[PDB]
């Protein structure tokens, strides 16, 4: 846990890694006036309402944000991120940047992989949303703690597939309009999953509005039409 | 004892502590120290292994004067045998400040005996790898001469040895009798044993350090004077020889 | 794997090998060395696996000046033909997933040679039973089916203590935890029905001398190896626990 | 629930208010001149204490300059706090200027005036 | 699981890879003298004696990762007479792909002429001695002869306590199996990195038989070569 | 000068108390309801940076409530706020009562901060 | 084989009465380079030598300033070597601060062997891993005092540690009258072929690789760098 | 001869036979494992120069911060675990403004690289808190600034402590590329030749190209302040060289 | 540590609901090698010790197992020396910490309760040891008289009225019960040459002045005093006779 590999990769922070490898694929893009967000779902919840696995949060209303791997150290840095959220908003009086939300994550992983009394946050946070001025934002956190910001991120399950393919496809004229960014993330999320439908939980957050989770008759729809332009 | 004899509070088999007494044969590793406590008073002796000729005389010096009446012979690690001293040191100069006359022998051995007890009780610290002759003369108490085994054991001896060559020392000093002399003749007779005891072929040199505390000194522990070191050292080669 | 020291490739057709294993410290290895040099059993070939990691020195069993200069690999075998006596001498760690490598080659060896008895000395934890390791005695033995029935009333006429059978997943699976190769060994001479004994001890980490000496005095009271000062300590039990004492510490 | 008892007295020429809060685990010695905090050092009493006496406080700068200097600015403005609060560990602020014996005496008075331990 | 393990076990494992651009080494050029070089210090006396005069082609590497070293496995005749073989290896083979590289470069068709003659570096520490380790000379060093060698070596064989493990003591007990003459010298010095005096206390070994018309004397101009690798990548601030 | 606004309130249930050093503008403040130096930060407005700098000085690094609410009070005001903040737990919602209840002080006692 | 079971931790004792961590403190410092110590009547001369490499890339100040008449060289890790000097300097400023007196050397050795004493003893710790080569001038006089990683410490009239100091000890014990009767720079000179014969045959000493700390009967520790070593070197015969 | 396979590496305060912490080895390791970053000290300044290599064009190279600005006279450059060095960063800042703010003089780049140090060593000493300094930090910092002694430029290893140094490379391309600095180096460099210079070698030991975007440099001088090259003034400069 | 055998970490049971380190600290007070009485008469209390001295050197006064805790409050010690003066020690300070706060003196009762406390604490703490050694207390009480306690470092402190400990104690114990089963008068005299021909005869050897110490505390003289040699040898006369 504090101890370094010969080569000098710690133990902890590459299990973690692992872990969130093993996790569910958090794919994001930096849509100008509208951020989208998409994770791979696991289905099932054949007696399971869908709200209690929303892995997809809103941190306040101008941040909202995904995660990959376990999902209890994930509620617990949702609930603490929330928590500073609200306490920023108070003390402070002014909407919290996705820049200074992301950051505290950050630090909040690096201070629990540096102690050995504690073990390192097994996911991987992406998160995204709109500043005061309304630029739109993409960040990426990891167990190590390491913040980057980034276009269009995709961090799970086969994280480099989907991020090169994403790469592979991200363009401006892709990014243009809120639609365009819809088709990019469901592209990615359908290019890790086969099945689709179900498993596509689908996020967007516009420049003014709060998270909207969209419905899956809207994410189905869009997937048909998806489909009609392949043909 | 295998599997018991990693930690100080963990007992073996057997029903004993195997770190304390691997302290013990630590102090056994060291060269030999003998102290004899007379009827005059209490005289000390110690094989001080020569390393190199690089270390200035008086270097790694085994004899400590804990107060100006309380002396100490040491053996096993040096470092814990100095933390040691420092340690009695405080506690004799706190009894002289709040009881205001000097500490009897007795006092200062158990307490020191409880603190190394205390050192050997817990599995965290280690116990001491020293153990030491605390030997004293006062003209009330009497010359007395307490070690404090490792263990810490604070028993009143009239002559005792501590290192390698212990056995044969004990041996040697039972031969002699240790009651109703001066330490004028003490120290030779310690000289004479400590040449003895040492093994010219396993060590290749020694010195001789000799302290003593008794009426001769004014009940003080003062190292003995060159003349008297060197008489002692004479008769103790022409004794060994021949 | 084996590989004669000279070219006759000597055949241990009716003999009996002796292997050490690798157990609570080096019990096993350390009673096969102690008999090896009691014995004075001549070296005649060289098993080489692919199993253990490579180590080489002079011979521990020094005795003469001439037999003092020679090279001794992991993995090195010696015997007696005197009593049809055969010992394998393990002296190395073992590689990660490589042990049941190992035991399939020793145990298809033993059966295409004739090597009869195979006698596995080992040690396990010193805790082993549920408190029946501190109650009884720590020897034990565990003697496969194929094992002589002439061997099994020897030992029952012994009087000693079979081994606990300590409970496993399915139920009382025999397991050794300390020798580690002892049980995956043990299958695999069970499967091949290979006649063969292992003889281990309830010890624990550190000084094992005693231990092996116990070991030793066990083997000689089964097969009678001396007589059922005692055992010649190999010149290679030397500087086994230190390297001198620094000047400074002391 | 604190107590803090806060004494401002002009010595060598700079008004250092002395204050001191009383906490059960650090107590807090702030002294501060030019009106701030400044270096804030921890003085931390050896746990064994030989048999029962005189501890070693162990000098540790928490905010500040590293300074031997300091270090021992400290370790004499707090020593005789923390042997008379029951050997217990006592954080410094000091912000002085000049680093001299009367001072460190100015200062030790001032501090014993505005005692609450 | 499994797999990762196999892909694991793949970038574990020794690749060997020709220098002139399946078949091992021996297997695709007999040699005769096949000097092995193990760590910096032996390939550095190496590079500034015995390839001093001649060809010295590059003819494989036995490239490998592990968890220690990823440095170089390059191996060189003399490409006057190509019956010299040499290696000069410094990156450090792990316990499970030692006897992956006895393959590479043996194989199983080995051709029981070559004196394999092995370069090597240990720690004074290792040495197991009587008397204190401090008492021992620093560079001081030993000889690991097999059955078959036959040549009397220049310095002490090892005492009897004291062994060898790692790649050397592969090689050593690959040769000694098939009956292949060898000697294994141990330069235990105390420092580890590159200095000049562990080559020096390599030097008695030109002397020998055993790498004797290799190196074209020329002590001025190997003394020299020296001085060059002394220059060295920068250490760290641990230590001063 | 230094105003020792020492102060109670009632927090959630437990009676957590306060401290505060004013100095000039290096404001000190200290909460618990055992009188614990546990844990200190330090956070003052940076111009290099839009979160202001702060350092966890003393305690378990593995808190971020001392140095964040340093941080806030320190955009809030204006120099340092040395927080230290020594509750045990109090899960995270509790901590944001404690953020309240200092903030209406704040307003009630704009000297006394 | 056996003291791999009883060399773990610190705290426990081998079945040959060792603690082998304080052996392997011990070696430390031989992992640091090579220094060298030798005292006179009149002055104590702490000759060090700097890493032969790109000084460019680290400034090896293994000579270090602790007070006005006590100085140290470092040989082993660094870290431990800076929290042992701040000791040192800490105490002596205390000294001079309260008493107003210089702080004898030996009075500060004892303070270090009291301080070093106690990571041997308690568990999850470990000696200081540095050998110091204290080079001080009190009231008594010259004083070199060696060090150990251990708490144990040696009066010493002259000394050398490190890489391969076994050859500076050789000479220092080979010219222990003459350095007794010597003056600066025959002492210095003495220090610095002691270094020489600790380098190799080939290298030779040269500004980039020696620093030297002399302090003296009126003259403060002064560290003498790349520039001031040259006025000694020269005069010193290759040989 | 039975070799007992032994690994003391795991315990960070126990002594390999021959005195190695091997756990502080292995964070140099790691220290290795990061980008290059080689900075150059000369009389009319320091200058510092650090790869901001890339993964994917989709990463935003203005997120990256090698090099950063503890204060206007202090500059600091990285290589390994940034979020290890932030703690550290944080440190700094706090000292040097804290200093600033109460003694209104700008606290020397020494002792700001002293305060790291103690912050940085804390993994090992002390640790009293059980929630505490663990872990060696695996990050490098190249503490370059100018203060009233002058252009000083410093470094600092997982070790914990700072060495003042004329040129270092520390990074993945360690060695080479300070072969390539000991080559190009004298006490007469002009900021202008150092600059040149640092970004010819970045150049070298680079897989990529020298560009503005994947490049970061800085220069802290003795009349000015810490200033970081723009786009177009990286532009420029590796235009020239 | 993380000691996950039985036999050797406190804290764990054993399978069978067992504590193998109490039972070794008795193996421990066994391997004292003495062995020590004590009876309740119906006028006072005795306990009865052997003084063995290896060799002459030893001074045989030093060497002592009676020690008395409170001036009324006497004790005998079995086991390890160093374990045994440090349970005095402790037994010591509570009375002082009694009298101190209570007021008056502390019943032996109470004593041993507080002395079992401990030895709960150091058995059921991983941290430390049991202390090798068994204590017997034996006092005078103003309503029951003669009180004879013993505790033992498991936690057991039932009073008794004739106890023994050490290597002898089961025999002794056998003795003792079957002179407690005539129930005679018990008089100071009866009682002491019970106490001390059950230890010569169950050591199967006779018994000297000096080779054994005797103290005993008694109604008329409720401060605890140990009997001089000389009224060892009235006593053994006594016996002889």
């Amino acid at each position: 846990i504090t101890v370094f590999s010969p080569d000098g990769h710690l133990f902890q922070v590459e299990y973690a890694q692992e872990a969130v490898k093993k996790g569910s694929t958090a794919v994001g893009v930096r849509g100008r006036d509208i951020v989208v967000l998409g994770v791979e779902k696991k289905s099932v919840a054949k007696l399971q309402d869908e709200r209690t696995v929303r892995k997809i949060c809103a941190l306040d209303d101008n941040v909202c944000m995904a995660f990959a791997g376990l999902t209890a150290d994930a509620r617990i840095v949702i609930n603490r991120a929330r928590v500073e959220c609200q306490s920023h908003r108070l003390t402070v009086e002014d909407p919290v940047t996705v820049e200074y939300i992301t950051r505290y994550i950050a630090s909040l992983k690096q201070r629990y992989t540096q102690s050995n009394g504690r073990r390192p946050f097994g996911i991987s946070a992406l998160i995204v949303g709109f500043d005061f001025d309304g630029t739109p934002r993409l960040y990426q956190t990891d167990p190590s703690g390491t913040y980057h910001a980034w276009k269009a991120n995709a961090i799970g399950r086969g994280a480099k597939s989907v991020r090169e393919f994403l790469e592979k496809n991200y363009t401006d004229e892709a990014i243009e309009t809120d639609d365009l960014t819809i088709k990019l993330v469901i592209k990615a999320l359908l290019e890790v999953v086969q099945s689709g439908g179900k498993n596509i939980e689908l996020a967007v957050m516009r420049r003014d509005q709060s998270l909207k989770i969209l419905n899956p008759e809207e994410i189905e729809k869009y997937v048909a039409e998806i489909e009609k332009e392949k043909e | 004892g295998t599997g018991y004899d990693l930690s100080a509070s963990t007992f073996s088999p057997d029903g004993r502590v195997f770190q304390v007494e691997y302290a013990m044969k630590a102090v056994e590793n060291s060269s030999t120290a003998i102290g004899i406590r007379c009827k005059d008073g209490v005289v000390f002796g110690v094989e001080k292994l020569v390393l190199s000729k690089l270390y200035e005389e008086g270097s790694n010096k085994r004899l400590f004067n804990v107060d100006r009446h309380v002396g100490m012979a040491v053996a096993g690690l040096l470092a814990d045998a100095r933390s040691l001293a420092d340690i009695a040191r405080e506690e004799a100069s706190n009894f002289r400040s709040n009881f205001g006359y000097n500490i009897p022998l007795k006092h200062l051995a158990d307490r020191v005996a409880m603190y190394v007890h205390a050192y050997t009780l817990y599995s965290a610290v280690r116990p001491f790898g020293c153990s030491f002759m605390l030997g004293s003369y006062s003209v009330n108490d009497g010359a007395q001469l307490y070690m404090i085994d490792p263990s810490g054991v604070s028993y009143g001896y009239w002559g005792c040895a501590i290192g390698k060559a212990r056995q044969a020392a004990k041996t040697e000093i039972e031969k002699l009798q240790m009651k109703e002399m001066t330490c004028r003749d003490i120290v030779k007779e310690v000289a004479k044993i400590i040449y003895i005891v040492h093994d010219e072929v396993k060590d290749k040199a020694f010195e001789l350090e000799l302290s003593w505390v008794g009426e001769l000194t004014n009940g003080r522990h003062e190292i003995v004077p060159k003349d008297i070191r060197e008489e002692a050292e004479k008769y103790a080669k022409e004794s060994l020889k021949e | 794997m084996f590989v004669p020291c000279g070219e006759s490739a000597p055949d241990l057709a009716g003999f009996t090998l002796l292997m050490p294993a690798v157990s609570v410290g080096n019990v096993g290895q350390l009673a096969m060395d102690l008999i090896i040099s009691t014995l004075n059993m001549s070296k005649i070939g060289y098993f080489y696996t692919d199993c253990l990691v490579p180590m080489v020195g002079n011979n521990p069993y020094a005795t003469t000046e001439g037999n003092s200069t020679e090279l001794s690999i992991n993995a090195e075998v010696y015997s007696l033909p005197s009593r049809k006596l055969v010992a394998l001498q393990l002296r190395s760690i073992f590689i990660k997933y490589k042990s049941k490598p190992f035991c399939e080659k020793l145990l298809s060896w033993v059966k295409s040679s004739g090597c009869a008895r195979v006698i596995v000395l080992s040690s396990s934890h010193s805790y082993q039973r549920n408190d029946l390791q501190l109650r009884s005695t720590p020897f034990r033995y565990l003697l496969t089916p194929s094992m002589q029935k002439s061997v099994q009333n020897k030992i029952k006429s012994l009087n000693w203590e079979e081994m606990e059978k300590s409970r496993c997943i399915p139920e009382f699976c025999i397991r050794i935890p300390g020798g580690g190769i002892t049980k995956t060994l043990y299958d695999e001479s069970c499967s091949k029905e290979i006649q063969m004994a292992v003889l281990l001890k309830f010890v624990s980490e550190g000084d094992n001398i005693p231990d092996a000496l116990g070991l030793v005095e066990y083997l000689n009271e089964w097969l009678q190896i001396l007589k059922p000062s005692r055992w010649k300590i190999p010149s290679s039990w030397r500087l086994l626990f230190g390297s001198g004492l620094p000047p400074a510490l002391f | 629930l604190v107590i803090s008892k806060q004494k401002t007295e002009v010595v060598c020429g700079v008004p250092t208010q002395v204050v001191c809060t009383a906490f059960s685990s650090h107590i807090l010695v702030v002294v501060t001149q030019f009106g701030k905090m400044g270096t804030l050092v921890s003085l931390e009493p050896s746990s064994v204490a030989s048999d029962v006496s005189k501890p070693v406080l162990t000098t540790k700068v928490l905010l500040g300059q590293d300074e031997p200097l300091i270090h021992v600015f400290a370790k004499n403005l707090v020593a005789f706090v923390s042997q008379e609060a029951g050997n217990r560990a006592v954080l410094l602020a000091v912000a002085v200027k000049d680093k001299s014996m009367e001072g460190l005496k100015a200062l030790r008075e001032v501090i014993r005036v505005c005692q609450v331990w | 699981d499994r797999e990762v393990r196999l892909q694991l076990a793949r970038k574990r494992e020794v690749r060997l890879l020709r220098r002139q651009t399946e078949v091992s080494l021996l297997e695709k050029y007999p040699c005769s003298k096949f000097i092995i070089a193990i760590g910096n210090n032996a390939v550095a006396f190496l590079s500034s004696f015995v390839m001093n005069s001649g060809v010295w082609e590059e003819v494989g590497c036995a490239k490998l990762w592990n968890e220690w070293c990823r440095a170089f496995c390059v191996f060189y005749h003399l490409k006057s007479n190509p019956s010299v073989f040499l290696c000069q290896c410094s990156c450090y083979v792990a316990e499970d792909q030692q006897y992956q590289w006895l393959e590479k470069v043996f194989g199983s068709c080995p051709r029981k002429n070559m004196q394999i003659t092995i370069l090597t570096c240990r720690h004074v520490t290792d040495y197991k001695t009587s008397e204190s380790t401090g008492s021992l000379p620093s560079p001081f060093l030993r000889a690991l002869k097999t059955q078959n060698f036959k040549d009397s070596a220049c310095c002490p064989l090892l005492e009897q306590p004291n062994i060898v493990h790692d790649l050397p003591a592969a090689v050593l007990s690959y040769c000694q199996v098939w009956k292949i003459p060898a000697i294994l010298y141990l330069c235990y010095t105390d420092v580890m990195k590159l200095d000049l005096i562990t080559v020096e206390a390599f030097k008695p070994i030109l002397s020998t038989r055993s790498l004797k018309g290799l190196v074209k004397n020329i002590p001025q101009s190997t003394e020299i070569l020296k001085k060059l690798m002394t220059t060295n990548e920068i250490q760290s601030n641990i230590y001063t | 000068d230094v105003s020792l606004h020492n102060f109670s309130a009632r927090l959630w249930e437990q009676l957590v108390h306060f401290h505060v050093m004013r100095l000039t503008d290096s404001l000190f403040l200290w909460v618990g309801a055992t009188p614990h130096l546990r844990n200190l930060a330090v956070a003052m407005c940076s111009r290099y940076d839009s979160i202001p700098v702060s350092t966890s000085l003393l305690g378990d690094t593995s808190d971020t409530t001392s140095t964040g609410l340093a941080q806030r009070l320190a955009r809030k005001t204006n120099k340092q706020v040395f927080v230290s903040y020594n509750l045990q737990n109090t899960d995270s919602n509790f901590a944001l009562l404690v953020e309240n209840r200092i903030k209406e002080e704040m307003e009630a006692f704009p000297e006394k901060f | 084989m056996f003291r791999n079971q009883y060399d773990n931790d610190v705290t426990v004792w081998s079945p040959q009465g060792r603690i082998h961590q304080i052996e392997y403190a011990m070696e430390a410092v031989k992992q640091g380079s090579a220094t060298v110590g030798l005292k006179s009547k009149t002055h104590a001369v702490l000759v060090a030598l700097k890493r032969a490499q790109s000084e460019l890339a680290a400034h090896q100040k293994k000579i270090l300033h602790v007070d006005n008449h006590i100085g140290i060289s470092i040989a082993g890790l660094t870290a431990d070597a800076r929290l042992l000097c701040n000791f040192m300097r800490q105490e002596c400023l205390d000294s001079r601060f309260v008493f107003d007196r210089p702080l004898p050397v030996s009075r500060l050795v004892s303070l270090i062997g009291s301080k070093t004493q106690i990571p041997t003893q308690r568990y999850g710790r470990r000696p200081y891993g540095v050998g110091l080569l204290i080079a001080g001038y009190d009231d008594m006089g010259p004083h070199i005092f060696q060090t150990c990683p251990s708490a144990n410490y040696f009066d010493c009239r002259a000394m050398s540690i490190g890489a391969r100091s076994q050859s500076a000890r050789t000479y220092l014990e080979r010219h222990m009258s003459e350095f007794m009767e010597c003056n600066l720079n025959e002492l210095v000179k003495h220090g610095l072929r002691a270094l020489r014969e600790t380098l190799p045959a080939e290298q030779d000493l040269t500004t980039k690789n020696v620093s030297i700390g002399i302090v003296g009967k009126d003259l403060e520790f002064t560290i003498y760098d790349d520039d001031d070593v040259s006025p000694f070197l020269e005069g010193l015969e290759e040989r | 001869m039975f070799l007992t396979r032994s690994e003391y590496d795991r315990g960070v305060n126990t002594f390999s036979p021959e005195g190695r912490l091997f756990q502080v080895e292995y964070a140099i390791e790691a220290i290795k494992l990061g980008s290059t970053a080689i900075g150059i000290q000369t009389s009319e300044g320091v200058c510092l120069a650090v790869e901001k290599r890339i993964t994917s064009p989709l990463m935003e190279p203005s997120s990256i911060e090698k090099i950063v600005e503890i204060d206007a006279h202090i500059g600091c450059a990285m290589s390994g675990l940034i979020a290890d060095a932030k703690t550290l960063i944080d440190k700094a800042r706090v000292e040097t403004q804290n200093h600033w703010f109460t003694y209104n003089e700008t606290m020397t780049v020494e002792s700001v690289t002293q305060a790291v140090s103690n912050l940085a060593l804390q993994f090992g000493e002390e640790d009293a808190d059980p929630g505490a300094m663990s872990r060696p930090f695996g990050v490098a910092l190249l503490f370059g600034g100018v203060d009233e002694k002058g252009p000083q430029l410093f470094h600092m290893d997982p070790s914990g402590t700072f060495v003042q140094c004329d040129a270092r490379a520390i990074g993945s391309a360690s060695e080479g590329a300070q072969s390539s600095l000991q080559e190009v180096y004298h006490k007469s460099m002009t900021l202008k030749e150092a600059i040149k210079s640092s970004l010819i070698i970045l150049k070298q030991v680079m897989e990529e190209k020298l560009n503005a975007t994947n490049i970061e440099l800085a220069t802290v001088q003795p009349g000015q302040n810490f200033h970081m090259f723009t786009k177009e003034e990286l532009e420029e400069v590796i235009k020239d060289i | 540590g993380s000691s996950a055998g039985f036999d050797r970490h406190i804290t764990i049971f054993s399978p069978e609901g067992r504590l193998y380190q109490v039972e070794y600290a008795f193996k421990a007070i066994n391997q004292g090698g003495l062995t020590s009485v004590a009876v309740r008469g119906k006028d006072c209390a005795v306990i009865v010790t052997q003084k063995k001295v290896p060799d002459k050197l030893l001074d045989s006064s030093t060497v002592t197992h009676l020690f008395k805790i409170t001036e009324n409050i006497g004790c005998v010690m079995t086991g390890m020396t160093a374990d045994s003066r440090s349970q005095v020690q402790r037994a010591r300070y509570e009375a002082a910490n009694w009298k101190y706060k209570y007021g008056y003196e502390i019943p032996v009762d109470m004593l041993c309760k507080r002395i079992a406390d401990i030895s709960q604490v150091y058995t059921q703490n991983a941290e430390m040891r049991p202390l090798g050694c068994c204590m017997i207390l034996i006092g005078i009480d103003e309503e029951q008289g003669p009180q004879v306690y013993k505790c033992d470092p498991a936690g057991y402190y039932c009073g008794f009225k004739a106890t023994a400990a050490g290597v002898k104690q089961t025999e002794s114990t056998s003795f003792l019960e079957k002179k407690v089963k005539k129930k005679f008068d018990w008089t100071f005299e009866q009682t002491v040459e019970t106490a001390i021909t059950c230890l010569s005869t169950v050591l199967s050897i006779d018994f000297k002045p000096s080779e054994i110490e005797v103290g005993v505390v008694t109604v008329e003289n409720p401060k605890f005093r140990i009997l001089t040699e000389a009224e060892i040898d009235a006593h053994l006369v006594a016996l002889a006779e």
